[PDB]
């Protein structure tokens, strides 16, 4: 009874099994400031049956540093009292609640406990209890720029998955007598050793049907081994295999037993000396709270850290630690005690909690145990941080001053940024930059831009929209709620309804792009991203993208004349099927899916576009008879679509839609077993039916079938929408038009001047005159997925299923076919915490403005496996132009409004070059091969004229420069790259 | 993908195809329009087919959308023009350059592939009927590849 | 000389390379192993990410050491 | 010596070759046999495939070895 309405992106990454069991679990969190609210955030997005809160203390105004859900109205309030209330509104299926005293049995009632702000006798004394009960036991921490997390799910963890990867499957072509299974051509089965395997549809070897799992043995990319088969038969030819996978047992141990003998966890290996390191700091800093009443070192005192480090010392003799301390990080650890940055919150909290749906659902690889991370690099070096600078001025920034300083304040309060986008991500740095303070100064700003509309299903993992905002623009209710979370944001936050493209450069132009400071993606295609980052890129601007699939994410930092930028790099592109395998050869559910998509749009779309078009445009016939490929297609489609196949009531729609089931079920497979029968072979002597291809059978109408019916419905309904008449979806209808049907008969054909032109005109002239049809149109369906009742998920998964049973493929579901029509990308709300969190740690590198490359780390990230790994960026390629060092990236020409003639002189005396090519745009300005004639009429004009005159456009009045690319050879005649030139109008 | 085309382009211009001739449509360095004459030893022999050619945007990193504008029977060209070739559908790779795609639509021309077809009824006609299949191609091409 | 991949998606590949190898060399053998064109690769050893035209001694890259095999998404 | 080729359909062919002869003549005979381009030629022994540019003793094949042939078609 999941709700799918709301859920629909995260049961693609969980699933309706695991996102059953959390239902069904308690959380314990305890510690309500940034890390525990952030933490609570996550788990009631996820879905878990009930929250509860215990946290006591009063507010105090340095909390605001990173928990959202405080204002300066509360102070003195418990925490966990004034966080309760809003944190309800998240999510109506999760009650939450409050606790003002814990005793030890009372953790009894909940699945998982988590723990945050609490000491280390504390954590013991609750350990001890947890792990012999059962249950799982997480503790984080955060202290400044460092971050630690320790899991401990009991003794006997029964992980079902882990990697979260869906199980492998392939075609086989043949398995010889020794279980040597060989792939069909160039084809991977991607398995490795060790691994599951099960068989079907074998044929030679039916033992190999039955379903036990055998083990893999890889031989190559290509062919595996299952062992000896000698028994089962001789050979098997065909036939397909499915990977199992086998749960696995996971021993967990106590934090008491951990603590001498830690597991840890590598975040970077490019540090991998450091955590045996903060697993000493972090204990002195608990030894360090329980020696001075619960108070940490204070910022930047040299007297605390002394006594920090002494409290080191004793530790790592007590443990028989034979490791040597680094001074300067220990140390380093002291100063930043009282760090409480919204970004570290962000990035532990998304962390703890997939660690918690981990331990709810029994799903993906936990962290096994210790997990300790820095992100020291962002620690300022363009200003003074010291004791004077970094005490507490009794503001909300405490918790970030105590690390950064006043002036680093100063510095963030005075930014302009523009952030693209405003879904998952957007929303995240929204809050991120509220609570760091940015743009609150008097020359500080934001400027927020995104097109699109709040729906049901963004509310599960962008938590400033609520149910009410449902239908409202993304950009003005983030903006809103931003101003609720930091007052001081009022009036500096400007949103837009723009889409970022070539279409609005009136708007982002270059007085709009001057002012900025730096901009930050949050998008979900790589075209706007490649837009975006040419913009940057010409306006020489810091660009920070980042991205995120499921439990993946990775973010990148491109920095004006340092690094390369986000095109300079390749990804892997979208998987196109061939066309004569959607056509006639499919063989997977995809393909399937693939050829109902088109259908709905040939049936439903185009037919109406070219009927609309014609009662519009009064030149269109002759237009279409010269400009289509198949002039004749559009006429027929008219001809049906107007008047030979016009419905007048419900019943010649249902009873059209019976006649589309069989042409495009029963007749055209008739027609192709015709062409190629099924005992038909090939050139070579082979069966023709083998293989890849699958030897179809036509379906015979039967009202009583379930997906019959389904397709005769949802086809019905959308022709009646098309041509707007009442629908129905009482079955007796159904039954009792389509009972008098009498099919036309069909017999597949064999086959066996230039008159057609006329029969075209006559079919041409035959149509009614548009002036006899004015005001009459008919409405086209355009493809939504997200909406339940307009039939378009309902026709696709039945035609895909009735394709399937064509072929003998297995169908799938509604769930499964949204997932593929939709192309939705899997999404959850824990990756989205994650990448703001890295985003935000680079986003004060950027404001401090360090010059080294080795300073900045792109990150990628599985939380699935739990894998983090960080690289520094790629530096720009430079070049020798002229004897000069060019970066291939940055440099660019900058010329007047000269003529053409006068370019190229002056890139021939000055850089020694012969102008080859020039081009603007997707035109051709310039090139050498040209005729004479044609050059000599183009060279004395001016390049804003010569582009005027070329593109047939006049320049726009808001244009204020020209980007022109340039290719040109040296003397010798080699081919010299150069960079752009940027002409100024 | 500007300065890649522009070189491409060049080098058609500097060493000839020979058999066959592309060149951008007008000013637009994103759509050209090619010519393929039909192979000697084949049913299209003596024809001129025109090819649409669409470099996308992001060229060379996906493929150029290639049509025939020019009726042909072909047991792997249909209606639309649509060519079955691996290379410019998922085979495609930024190392191929439109030469090399030119010589592989004349080698299809020069012998088709019944055995995958786009187009099955042309397909059954090649496979059962070949002597119907030349006659039907030289027809083909006299009235729609010749004038 | 051995060395060890670990990719995003939990999956582990071992390569057989000698100290005197490029890094175009690693990326042909991955692209064998896998299937991935060497310009989509992303290498990281240490937290540097490996370029081309540069040899694994350039990076202290001794037997038994683990690289990861890294991409971009596209979502958010 | 003599080497055996099974195909995907059961069918065994049978070759008189040398340890020394390149994988380029075996699939030139298979291809003057049975008139499969070399091209579409996969020929699997002992779970690795043969690649063009080497002999048959490159993959230790001895007398009378067993190889499977299977065919990739082009799109
Ligand atoms: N070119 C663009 N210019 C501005 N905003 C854009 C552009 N392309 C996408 N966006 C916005 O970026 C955000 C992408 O975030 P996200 O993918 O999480 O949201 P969504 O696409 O609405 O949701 P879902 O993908 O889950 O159905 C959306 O607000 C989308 O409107
Ligand atoms: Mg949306
Ligand atoms: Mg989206």
């Amino acid at each position: 009874t999941i709700d799918e309405g709301l859920y629909s992106r995260q049961l693609y990454v969980l699933g309706h099994e695991a996102m059953k069991q959390m239902s069904q679990s308690n959380v314990l969190i305890i510690g309500c400031k940034g890390l525990g609210v952030e933490i609570a955030k996550n788990v009631c997005l996820a879905g878990v049956k009930s929250v509860t809160l215990y946290d006591p203390q009063p507010t105090r105004i340095e909390d605001l540093s990173s928990q959202y859900f405080l204002t300066e109205d509360d102070i003195g309030v418990p925490r966990a009292k004034v966080t309760v209330s809003k944190l309800a509104e998240l999510n109506q299926y999760v009650p939450v609640s409050v606790v003002d005293e814990l005793s030890t049995e009372y953790l009894k009632n909940f699945k998982c406990v988590v723990v945050t702000e609490t000491s280390l006798t504390k954590q013991l004394e609750i350990n001890d209890f947890t792990h012999k009960n059962h249950i799982a036991y997480i503790a984080a921490d955060s202290r400044g720029l460092f971050g630690s997390i320790f899991c401990d799910f009991g003794e006997n963890f029964i992980c079902t998955d882990t990697d979260g990867n869906e199980p492998l499957t392939g075609m086989i072509a043949s398995i010889t007598d020794d279980g040597v299974v060989t792939m069909l051509e160039e084809t991977r089965h991607g398995l490795e050793n060790g691994d599951f395997v099960k068989f079907t549809e074998v044929k030679g070897m039916p033992g190999l049907n039955d379903g036990t799992p055998r083990k893999v043995e890889v031989k190559g990319p290509y062919t595996f081994s299952i062992g000896s088969v000698k028994d089962l038969g001789s050979a098997g030819y065909n036939g397909v295999f499915t990977q199992v996978k086998v749960p696995t047992k996971i021993s967990f141990k106590s934090l008491r037993e951990s603590l001498k003998d830690p597991e840890y966890v590598y975040p970077d290996f490019g540090k991998m000396m450091r955590p045996p390191q903060y697993h000493i700091a972090f204990q002195a800093l608990s030894a360090f709270a329980d020696a001075h009443e619960g108070s940490l070192p204070r910022p930047r005192n040299d007297i605390d850290a002394a006594e920090f480090f002494e409290f080191c010392k004793k530790i790592a003799s007590t443990l028989q630690f034979d490791v040597e301390l680094d001074e300067k990080l220990i140390k380093e650890i002291s100063y930043q005690a009282r760090g409480d940055l919204v970004a570290m919150s962000a990035f532990l909290g998304g962390a703890v909690a997939q660690e918690v749906l981990k331990a709810t659902t029994s799903k993906f690889y936990p962290l096994k145990q210790y997990f300790y991370f820095d992100s020291l690099e962002s620690l300022p070096s363009s200003v003074t941080i010291s004791e004077e600078t970094c005490k507490p001025r009794g503001c909300r920034y405490d918790g970030q001053i105590a690390v950064f300083g006043s002036e680093f304040q100063e510095k963030i309060a005075s930014l302009s940024t523009f952030l693209v986008g405003a879904g998952a991500i957007g929303c995240e740095m929204l809050k991120n930059w509220a609570m760091m303070g940015v743009a609150t100064g008097e020359s500080g700003h934001i400027s927020v831009t995104d097109m699109d509309s709040i729906e049901k299903s963004n509310l599960n993992r962008q938590f400033l929209f609520r149910p009410r905002d449902v239908g409202k623009l993304k950009s003005e209710c983030a903006s809103t709620a931003v101003s609720i979370m930091n007052p001081s944001l009022t009036g500096k936050i400007t949103s837009y309804q723009e889409r970022v493209g070539p279409e609005s450069e009136g708007i982002f132009g270059d007085e709009f792009f001057e002012k900025l400071s730096l901009v930050t993606n949050a998008l979900d295609n790589v075209e706007a991203r490649m837009y975006v980052d040419r913009r940057c890129v010409f306006f020489e601007k810091p660009l920070l993208e980042s991205g995120t699939l499921g439990t993946k994410g990775n973010t990148q930092v491109v920095v004006p004349h340092l690094t390369e930028s986000y095109g300079s790099s390749q990804d892997p592109p979208e998987k196109s099927f061939p066309i004569c395998t959607l056509k006639n050869f499919p063989n997977r559910i995809e393909h399937t899916i693939a050829w109902a998509r088109d259908l709905f749009e040939g049936l439903f779309k185009q037919p109406i576009d070219n009927v609309n078009m014609y009662l519009s445009s009064p030149n269109f016939l002759e237009t279409s008879l010269k400009t289509s490929s198949n002039p004749r297609e559009v006429l027929e489609n008219i001809r049906d679509y107007l008047v030979t196949e016009k419905p007048l009531s419900f019943e010649e729609c249902i009873m059209w839609a019976r006649l589309q089931f069989d042409k495009f079920f029963n007749n055209n497979i008739q027609q192709l077993l015709f062409n190629f029968p099924k005992d038909s072979v090939t050139s070579t002597g082979q069966p023709f039916w083998s293989g890849p291809k699958r030897a179809p059978t036509p379906l015979s109408f039967d009202i009583h079938n379930r997906e019959h019916f389904d397709f005769i419905v949802a086809a019905a309904s959308l022709y009646a929408f098309n041509y707007g008449l009442k629908s129905e979806t009482d079955p007796a209808i159904y039954e009792r038009v389509l009972a008098g049907y009498n099919p036309p008969p069909f017999a597949p054909k064999s086959g066996i001047a230039n008159k057609d032109k006329q029969e075209l005109k006559s079919i041409a002239d035959s149509l009614p005159p548009p002036s006899s049809l004015v005001g009459f149109r008919l409405t086209p369906a355009e493809f939504e997925k997200d909406d339940d009742s307009n039939h378009h998920i309902d026709f696709i998964t039945a035609a895909s299923n009735l394709r399937a049973m064509n072929y003998d493929i297995t169908p799938a579901d509604r769930f499964k076919t949204k997932f593929v029509a939709g192309k939705i990308v899997p999404a959850m709300c824990t990756s989205t915490a994650v990448v703001s969190g890295l985003v935000c740690l680079e986003l004060v590198k950027l404001v401090d403005g360090k010059k080294k490359i080795e300073e900045y780390k792109n990150g990628f990230f599985n939380l699935a496996i739990g894998l983090f790994t960080f690289s520094d960026p790629i530096a720009s390629p430079k070049m020798k132009v002229n004897g000069k060092e060019i970066d291939k990236i940055w440099d660019r020409y900058n010329l007047p409004d000269c003529t053409l003639q006068e370019l190229i002189d002056y890139f021939q005396k000055e850089e020694g070059l012969e102008v080859t090519m020039l081009s603007s745009g997707v035109s051709l300005l310039y090139a050498n091969f040209q005729p004479p004639k044609k050059l000599a009429e183009r060279l004395p004009l001016k390049i804003s004229e010569l582009v005027e005159q070329i593109t047939k456009k006049k320049l726009e009045p808001f244009r204020k420069h020209l980007v022109l690319e340039i290719c040109c050879d040296d003397a010798n005649g080699e081919d010299v790259e150069v960079p752009f030139i940027c002409i100024k109008l | 993908a500007l300065k890649r085309i522009n070189r491409e382009l060049a080098d058609l211009g500097k060493d000839p195809p020979s058999s066959s001739s592309a060149g951008p449509v007008g000013d637009d360095l994103f759509h050209w329009q090619a010519t393929i004459m039909g192979p000697a030893d084949s049913p299209y022999a003596g024809g001129v087919f025109f090819l649409s050619i669409h470099f996308p945007t992001d060229y060379p990193f996906k493929p150029p959308k290639v049509n025939f504008t020019t009726r042909i029977y072909h047991p792997n060209i249909n209606s639309n023009g649509s060519i079955c070739l691996d290379i410019l559908r998922d085979q495609w790779s930024p190392a191929l350059t439109i030469s090399k795609v030119l010589l592989s639509i004349s080698s299809l021309l020069t012998d088709p592939n019944p055995d995958d077809p786009l187009v099955p009824e042309i397909a059954h006609v090649y496979k059962t009927d070949r002597s119907r299949y030349e006659l039907s191609a030289r027809e083909w091409t006299r009235k729609y590849a010749i004038g | 000389m051995q060395i060890f991949v670990k990719t995003l998606t939990g999956k582990t590949i071992t390569l057989e390379v000698e100290s005197s190898d490029t890094i175009d060399n690693v990326k042909s053998k991955i692209q064998d192993k896998e299937g991935i064109p060497p310009d989509q690769q992303r290498l990281i050893f240490a937290g540097k990410q490996l370029e081309d035209g540069r040899t694994l001694s350039d990076y202290n890259i001794q037997k038994e050491s683990t690289l990861h095999l890294v991409l971009r998404l596209r979502g958010g």
